[PDB]
RNA sequence: GACGGAGCCAGCGAGUCUAACCUUGGCCGAGAGGUCUUGGUAAUCUUGUGAAACUCCGUCGUGCUGGGGAUAGAGCAUUGUA
RNA sequence: GCCCGGAUAGCUCAGUCGGUAGAGCAGGGGAUUCAUAAUCCCCGUGUCCUUGGUUCGAUUCCGAGUCCGGGCACCA
């Protein structure tokens, strides 16, 4: 009803966040897993990214 | 406004170029405190028996 | 005499023509950026503003500039339909009361505005 | 919150028929899956329903889980009338 | 060695569902780009990613030079609500 | 009340053949420290006293005057 509370939020580092977290920075946005680095590397097992080299 | 900024003099850049460059420029690093740093200023202290309690 | 000087030319058109020209005729001959700005987003943009900025220049007291019309809209293209007027070009904090020239056609009104003061090293 | 009765119906109701609930945190949604609310009326509602007992809500990215306690059962039961040992998800389906 | 023709060879990647991503081909355009179609959710299509240094035949010829491309003026397009 | 000594950055102190102004201290900021010190750097800074004169050029070569600073309680 409002017509006074949004500005555009299609594109940039405003247009998104963690899945985990909500945190706009520090996005990994490869692969479309939209993790945030730190968040990334606490899941990385449990997605399937292990350490190998 | 920019009729103002343009009619400044006491602006624009050969009036810098002619004001002396202050020492805090060519300053150093600064540092405050480093060897107080293993030296707690909490002046509090714990003590053998909440250690004792806890641990 | 009889030559009362002479107008300003856009890019070849003489003011009178400018003037009652059209917004569009006039951004066809402007140059690069204008033409794209107005060619993207036609959809309700400088709406109300010449509304209440013409009826200020209607409401002016004869042979005399209209009364100040506050904008934030820094972003804005100087087109004929303005010339003349007078704008407060807001720059942060402050608007500044900025008369429009024949010769600032095309030019944004944030360029009129400056956003921040000079500098001033040294000096005390 | 401030919310008209109605929707305030929609939540209850749902939440009676179903049990439990989903909402992913964002304000500002406008109508969320399934109810036919504003997200931010399900979320307050919600937790508002929570405070007091009623409904046991958990978190985890960004998405609270509404879950319907018993106290609740009895409260929503009060608010819908609907008579005692009205409904909820507390029977086996069909044999599934 | 720069410029200009011409020769002409990689590997690791990545890409569009409830969407507009990787884009071949055809035309138009000096260029940037535009436009009509198209293949691909992929060892299948983009893509042999014909990458750049490099190779060859020319032009220049030691001169702030045709080395260098900062700064600046004018015009054209692309992303984007801007 | 003398005589003495001054004046330029806030202050303390340099200067000039007369070309264009400095230094310390102060200040402000970094570096070194778990954090402060020390230390080691950075920065910024000027109504050239008033008061006129001289002078191709003067803060800067004079003069006049005013704040003052050092030493001594009204004998032509
Ligand atoms: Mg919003
Ligand atoms: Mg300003
Ligand atoms: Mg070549
Ligand atoms: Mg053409
Ligand atoms: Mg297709
Ligand atoms: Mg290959
Ligand atoms: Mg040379
Ligand atoms: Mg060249
Ligand atoms: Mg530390
Ligand atoms: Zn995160």
């Amino acid at each position: 009803e409002n017509v006074w509370f949004s500005h555009p939020r299609r594109y940039g580092k405003g247009s998104r966040q963690c899945r985990v977290c909500s945190s706009h920075t520090g996005l990994i946005r490869k692969y479309g897993l939209n993790i945030c680095r730190q968040c990334f590397r606490e899941k990385a097992n449990d997605i399937g990214f292990n350490k190998f080299r | 406004g920019n009729e103002g900024a343009i009619r400044d003099k006491t602006a624009g850049r050969r009036n810098n170029r002619s004001k002396d460059v202050t020492d805090s420029a060519t300053t150093k690093k600064s540092n405050t405190r480093r060897a107080t740093d293993r030296h707690s200023r909490t002046g509090k202290t714990d003590t053998k028996k909440k250690v004792n309690q806890g641990w | 005499k009889k030559r009362v000087f002479k107008t300003h030319s856009y890019r070849g058109v003489d003011l009178e023509k400018l003037l009652e020209m059209s917004t569009e005729d006039f951004v066809k001959l402007a140059p690069a950026r204008v033409r794209r700005r107005f060619a993207r987003g036609m959809t309700s943009k400088p709406a109300g503003f010449m509304k209440k900025l013409r009826a200020a220049k209607l409401a002016a007291p004869e042979n005399e500039k209209p009364a100040p019309v506050r904008t934030h809209m820094r972003n804005m293209i100087i087109v004929p339909e303005m010339i003349g007027s007078v704008v407060g070009i807001y720059n942060g904090k402050a608007f500044n009361q900025v008369e429009i020239r024949p010769e600032m056609l095309g030019h944004y009104l944030g360029e009129f505005s400056i956003t921040y003061t000079p500098v001033r090293h040294g000096r005390a | 919150m401030l919310m008209p009765k109605e929707d305030r119906n929609k939540i209850h109701q749902y939440l009676f028929q179903e049990g439990v609930v989903v909402a992913k945190k964002d304000f500002n949604q406008a109508k969320h899956e399934e109810i036919d609310t504003k997200n931010l009326y399900v979320i307050k509602a919600l937790q508002s329903l929570t405070s007091k007992g009623y409904v046991k809500t958990q978190f985890s990215w960004q998405y609270y889980y509404y879950t319907l306690t018993e106290e609740g059962v009895e409260y929503l039961r009060e608010y819908l009338n609907l008579p005692e040992h009205i409904v909820p998800g507390t029977y086996i389906q069909e044999r599934n």
